[PDB]
């Protein structure tokens, strides 16, 4: 992806993240865990939704076949009919075929986007009291429970006091 | 202690294609195409097709003896002909307009059947063997059931002068004819004059038809020719009437009741007594895709017809083996 | 001691929308859409319309006599034709080709009307009784200025045989006509001869026209029926009459002086006297906009036509609560 | 958006930086103020005028509709007629409507991309010599004059001299 | 000691266009557009156009004395007519239906010709002096080939009463006419008979023609006109000739051995010798790039026309100075 | 561009790699030269074929005209016939000139990315162990001879070893 972070540094998805797209995995001495970030996740839901209902309502008016009938002398008249209808459809077949594969391209990249800003979000809170190990995971230089590693997800990482 | 920032995967197995890359799995999607139908003709919104069969829309129209079961038609939501019906013309012939009538039926949604000229009134003239083989009904000779096919009585065929006033407040599908007979002695022995007319004229209309008489070849064992004519005629307008043989009267005339949104659709299919909101020549459909793909002319509340076979979003992100 | 990196902010509410969301605040944006016309139809470039007002094309190029404000009309820019005008075709009839014609005149921004046909030449003919009360001028019945409507003098319809020869180096549009009369005994009372034609000829054109009779609703007031047929003939080329009863002569004919781009506009609209460089049947345009969405029929240097409503691009970034 | 900086880890605009669309604040001992970053913003706008004009230009050569008249009994070519004007009419509405609604959202990610590219230019050249806080604002070891600021907005910043 | 990450450059100037910034050197690029022609007219995968040169499609299909060439010809691949091929119609006149005929000749690649009335067979009339200086052969006057123009014999025009059956397993192009005469004068000295008429029958086809007196202007030295039509005669169907006079023969009836794409292809141009398997207008095309430029009208294996100048994609990456 | 490595904080490209897209280059005590990365060039590579292939296969099918021919008082009906003929020219000639002119653009940040991805690949095998430069260049702390230099192509660096 454009971004990096998917299949890129982070190697791999989780599947036993099931509570969201994008989110954390903590180990400590009190557990392992998954937690979803709702913040990014909601936003990537919202992004999507409007995505795919403003392709629906841009492909709404387009080109509608009605029948004609053309007489054994109206020849040239009737191919002109047939030309006219069959080319508004490769139109309008082009239009929502292209759409598709460089919007789905853009949806891919978007994913890979948030994960990569979700991550870089972490990355400032702890500064240098964390080693940056290069997979997606920071190992910690103390101790950090289960209230330190929410302080984290929290938006609240406490850098003076760690230091 | 560590934490690490990730994403979702999952037993998903949707793919999605980008301009770079074609089949990339993903944990959701979005199929946006329908790609199903029933494979019925079916009512749309309730409201039944007409449904010819073997009956083309002349035949329909100028009541051929083979279309009884569209003598008084209930209103319908689409019509349905064949590609090539059998019970069109019996007696060999042309429509003239034929395609723009059929065209300002899309236009409409019901007629209302009435008798214009009595078969009866015909006092001067004879109007019962008006009859040809090429139009069979329960083996005798018959023809179309809407239109009089005038012959001289006694030996004598006097000059003809009809005027019809519409006094409904609708427009008025009127249809008449000409015959064409083979040589100049069934002409005398028809209608005896030897050159004859007939004019027609509206307050817009302006026409005088005559014979043309040539060798042609049987089709449906008969050499001559009918060539039928049609106007609509508007409300408090009077349409009239004057010849001297060849003459194919109109008994009665198609009052329309109804005008809306309506198509003549070609398929073979018959009626599968079902319902839809959606209908196509190959099926109807029922879904709430944006698109599909079954037949380009379609009827009703449709999603866009493309031809497309695939059409899918992806929602969920890159799914990891 | 610190520096920081940011970006613009400021009182700007101007919104623009994205695939993903939309009402998009932002810092600068582009109206790229023209959403409004003056509402009155305009001289394009300097040169008028030609606003026929309750007159026809047909009304005007037959010189109907209450289309007396377009005898010898100057060149113009486009044509304004109301939807229904009232001052069509006074005494009832077709336009043959009509639509082919109107279609000429997009090709054509000025005519000057010449005489080929002398009023007085008809010295073997009667010219001076050739109307109707369908087509009063100040109250006394009148006819179509531009052609003459010849009858029988001392019960006489003698062979007419007449020649025009176009010695002008431009095409020329001549109009002409014939007349169907109600009853045989109409014909005799008019033209005495029972059976009548019209032959013209040129290099290209080989016609000949026969009255037909037939019995017709009154249209104002009459139930006799003209039908108009026209030519371009060509420079160096001669165009040759013959007939023997029924037939409209030509007086005048157009000639074709300057060939440009026009066109034939419908509206309701007058004229406010205003000036323009791009024009619609609602209005008039000044914009530098790429896009409006006034009216898709327009003439002259326009801005592309669109059914948005709204087409803003953001220049700016988004912009901060 | 899609780079992580506007609306993002630096949180808001700046009304007080009127002379450009991206730039620096300073505070130190002397006191404080805004300067646009004239090059990124040069830039910036030369990107979005071709895009306009780009955008301007593809759309100059359209279908224009012309008027053609048809009698009672060619309704077929007229319905043929109408749909055909009409078909060419939503291909370009869907055209203008859609190319505006891409490009307007690559427009603020372009706005975004170049913000990050800024604030990344000014941090490669401090290094470890002052704090990355995660606001976009860099937090200096050594008192930083308004040279020493000038020295950062210049490209020029003296690394060696300041560690 | 270090290591760096960096990018490839070269000595490539090719450039290319973006939305935000233009004539963008790089690395590699993809012109997908074609913008070269051999100049040439070429046979069309070995198969060679029919070349009318200054024949038109009426000149050779009735078999205009100059279109000599013409006669029997081999298969073609496609046709090539000027834009006003001077040997048109040599006798002044009119081709009835002839733009629906030539949309017809699209759907075929081969006639075969045959005689279906032996100029012989026309005993108790005379052939042989059917003829005019309109269309020289030689020096001598002469007629289109395929029709023969019947005059009477010792001053006698008796009925023409003929019947031809198709019994080819084919479609069948029957041509034939009639003339139209000065005066009434010229009509006798001609025919005899004062009132003539030709009725053509066929299954479908219920014509009567009469031919139209006019005064017209001398085109190729003739004011007389001849008005040609033409019908496909279905196999095991007849057609049915009658008339009194005026009546041009079919002597040849073009037969339709193979159906195929075909196009009637306007050029100027004349003939190269090459082959090719796309061709246009302008010439032939050679190139597996997916766009061209040349000209909108082609026929074969082509890639899709577009009215761009320049259409290159970057492959590589932006060069650096 | 916007993923700022080309003509970015890398201010140029190398003549002297001539076997790929994207690579390294290194200098020490035993010499320098450059390496292309095969891995992100070679996905480079297929991106870019696949795009061009789909780029043709989309306008495969799209409008041909045909040759009609109508006399002179058919002249309304030549005129629809070449207002359709042309208004489907100019519909598939923008559609070629903007996919061309979308996706060029998409192209130069897409090879801007891969580099971009590349540089961080390496910047986070290293850590703490090299001097980020600011120009695409890592200076050693430890002496990084060629097995050294491999070991970070290889993706195989081995941080505890230099730390
Ligand atoms: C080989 C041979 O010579 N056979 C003779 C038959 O041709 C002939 O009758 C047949 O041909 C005549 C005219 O040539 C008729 O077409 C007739 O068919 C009908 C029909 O059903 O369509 C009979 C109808 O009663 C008649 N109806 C009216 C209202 O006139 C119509 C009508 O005349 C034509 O269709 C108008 O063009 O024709 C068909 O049977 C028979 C018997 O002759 S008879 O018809 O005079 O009785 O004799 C054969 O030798
Ligand atoms: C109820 C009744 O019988 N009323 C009689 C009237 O019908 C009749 O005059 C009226 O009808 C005649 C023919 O039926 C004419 O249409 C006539 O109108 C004019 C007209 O203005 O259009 C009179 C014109 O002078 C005449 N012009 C020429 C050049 O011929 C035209 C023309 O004949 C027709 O338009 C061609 O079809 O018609 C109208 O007034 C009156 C008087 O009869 S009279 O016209 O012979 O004087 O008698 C009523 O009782
Ligand atoms: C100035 C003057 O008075 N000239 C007289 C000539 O007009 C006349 O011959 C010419 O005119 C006549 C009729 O007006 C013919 O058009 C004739 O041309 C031909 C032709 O080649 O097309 C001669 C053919 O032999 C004839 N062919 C047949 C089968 O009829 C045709 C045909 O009649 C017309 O084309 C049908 O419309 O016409 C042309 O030479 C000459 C000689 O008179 S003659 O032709 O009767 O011999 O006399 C001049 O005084
Ligand atoms: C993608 O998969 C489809 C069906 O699963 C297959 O037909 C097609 O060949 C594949 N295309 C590529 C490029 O792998
Ligand atoms: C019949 O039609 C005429 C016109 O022909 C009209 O004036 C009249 O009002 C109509 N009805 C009656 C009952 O007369
Ligand atoms: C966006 O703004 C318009 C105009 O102010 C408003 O009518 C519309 O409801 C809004 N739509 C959404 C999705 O917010
Ligand atoms: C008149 O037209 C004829 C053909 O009808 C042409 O040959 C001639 O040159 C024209 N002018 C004169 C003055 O004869
Ligand atoms: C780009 O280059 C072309 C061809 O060399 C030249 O004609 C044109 O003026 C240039 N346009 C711009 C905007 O640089
Ligand atoms: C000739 O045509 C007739 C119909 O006109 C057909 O029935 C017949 O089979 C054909 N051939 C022969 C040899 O009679
Ligand atoms: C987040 O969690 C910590 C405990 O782990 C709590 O003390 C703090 O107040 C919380 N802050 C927010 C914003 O939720
Ligand atoms: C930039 O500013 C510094 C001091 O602030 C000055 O000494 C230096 O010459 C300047 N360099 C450039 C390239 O402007
Ligand atoms: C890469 O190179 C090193 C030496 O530089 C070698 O020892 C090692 O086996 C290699 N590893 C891989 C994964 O290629």
């Amino acid at each position: 992806g454009l971004f990096g972070a998917i299949a890129g540094f982070i190697e791999g998805g989780w599947q036993g993240m099931v509570d969201g797209w994008y989110g954390y995995h903590h180990s400590n001495e009190q557990g392992s865990g998954y937690a979803a970030d709702k913040e990014s996740t909601q936003k990537a839901i919202d992004g999507v939704t409007n995505k795919v209902n403003s392709i629906i309502d841009k492909m709404n008016t387009q080109f509608e076949a009605v029948g004609r009938e053309f007489n054994n002398l109206e020849r040239r008249i009737e191919n002109l009919n047939k030309k006219m209808e069959d080319g508004f459809l490769d139109v309008w077949t082009y239009n929502a075929e292209l759409l598709v594969l460089m919007e789905n391209e853009r949806t891919l990249d978007f994913h890979d986007s948030n994960v990569k800003n979700l991550y870089d979000k972490v990355r400032l809170q702890l500064r240098d009291n964390a080693k940056e190990l290069g997979n997606g995971c920071f190992e910690f230089y103390h101790k950090c429970d289960n209230e330190c590693m929410e302080s984290v997800r929290n938006g609240t990482y406490d850098y003076p006091q760690y230091s | 202690d560590q934490i690490c920032i990730g994403y979702h995967a999952n037993n998903s197995t949707e793919q999605v294609d980008t301009i770079m890359e074609k089949n990339v799995t993903v944990t959701h999607a979005q199929d946006i195409l329908e790609k199903t139908h029933n494979g019925k003709l079916c009512d749309l919104d309730g409201v039944k097709p007409l449904i010819l069969r073997d009956c083309s829309v002349a035949g329909w129209l100028l009541g051929n003896p083979m279309c009884d079961e569209f003598i008084n038609v209930p209103e319908w939501s689409y019509i349905v002909e064949k590609a090539n019906p059998v019970n069109d013309l019996c007696y060999p012939g042309d429509f003239n307009d034929y395609e723009e009538l059929k065209h300002l039926l899309s236009r409409i949604n019901h007629f209302e059947k009435i008798q214009i000229i009595p078969k009866s009134s015909w006092s001067s003239h004879e109007a019962s063997l008006g009859v040809s083989s090429a139009c069979p009904y329960q083996g005798k000779s018959s023809f179309f059931r809407n239109v009089v096919w005038l012959i001289k009585k006694n030996s004598t065929y006097p000059t003809i002068k009809r005027s019809y006033n519409n006094t409904n407040q609708e427009d008025l599908l009127v249809l008449w004819g000409i015959h064409h007979p083979n040589d100049a002695a069934e002409q005398t022995k028809l209608y005896q004059n030897p050159t004859t007319y007939i004019s027609v004229g509206t307050s817009t209309l302006n026409q005088r038809l005559v014979p043309r008489i040539a060798t042609r070849s049987k089709v449906n064992g008969q050499s001559g020719r009918m060539e039928f004519f049609w106007t609509i005629l508007k409300p408090n307008d009077a349409i009239n009437f004057e010849s001297n043989g060849n003459f194919i009267a109109p008994e009665y005339a198609y009052k329309i009741v109804k005008k809306g949104d309506s198509t003549i659709m070609k398929s073979e299919l018959e009626y599968g007594n079902c319902n839809t909101k959606c209908q196509t020549p190959m099926g109807a459909i029922n879904s709430s895709m944006p698109f599909h793909n079954i037949h380009p002319l379609t009827i009703g509340e449709c999603p866009k017809y493309v031809k497309s076979n695939r059409l899918v979003l992806a929602t969920g992100l890159r799914n990891s083996p």
